[PDB]
């Protein structure tokens, strides 16, 4: 049961890191495009 | 949605602390 | 067995997030260098 | 390799859905 | 026991990816601000 | 702290290899 609870919590952690990576990808893409346009 | 980087930090830390506890309790 | 399958799948997820982070690190480094060179 | 960000999204979602199912089935 | 050891190691992996994401967030923010200031 | 991207790479790979072994040994 502790292991099940650990995996559950770790899945939440993973989802948070996915959110973060998606945010950063959009932001760096926006910067790359800004520099290209300039 | 409502997610900000400070909230992200908070939630990461809370889940990490819980997992540490669960893994340790299992060590026992 | 469900837990083993969960950990297996989670390891694939982790590997994907590692790929993503490596991509973003190279891209931001490229941008930092571009700005330095300019 | 062949990995693109849209493929990355797809694979993330597929693994996440599978894990959700596995964890729930375990709840039972 | 193998599963416990797997979850332990995976938690270390997750912590490393969190470190990496935090580094990248600060670096892209620094770049965004640099461009705004310029 | 002391963490660099090359050290990060190294540690990621080491943990990933260990997990692969643990999961496989469990398959047995």
């Amino acid at each position: 049961n502790n292991l099940l609870r650990a995996i559950e919590a770790q899945q939440h952690l993973l989802q948070l890191t996915v959110w973060g990576i998606k945010q950063l990808q959009a932001r760096i893409l926006a910067v790359e495009r800004y520099l290209k346009d300039q | 949605n409502n997610m900000t980087w400070m909230e992200w930090d908070r939630e990461i830390n809370n889940y990490t602390s819980l997992i540490h506890s669960l893994i340790e309790e299992s060590q026992n």
